């Protein structure tokens, strides 16, 4: 299949997809600390805050 | 004259109709019917990015 003839290309596409998805995830709840869960991004629950 | 027309000899002209109404709707087949692929190979191989 064409997605195996380039394992590099396929891994690049997979990493791009999961990277966009992680970016979307982190941009929501990212306390701003850099610990591989939130990536120094502040998102919205550290930008605006969590609760009242 | 009942006897003189025995039932063995009275072939009445039937109406040319067969009540052949049975469930033939196959829309499950219907959709995904024009996209049947006739391979020349028995196996169906493809990739699946599982993770």
């Amino acid at each position: 299949i064409s997605a195996v003839r380039d394992p590099v290309g396929t891994a690049i596409a997979d990493a791009f997809d999961v990277l966009s998805k992680k970016i979307n995830s982190v941009l929501y709840t990212a306390s701003g600390v850099a610990d591989a869960t939130n990536y120094g991004i502040f998102g919205l629950d550290a930008a605006a805050g969590t609760t009242v | 004259l009942t006897n003189l027309t025995p039932t063995e000899l009275l072939a009445n002209k039937a109406v040319d109709y067969l009540a052949n109404s049975f469930l033939v709707e196959t829309p499950m087949l219907g959709l995904l019917a024009n996209r049947v692929i006739n391979q020349k190979q028995k196996a169906i191989e493809w990739g699946a990015k599982v993770a």
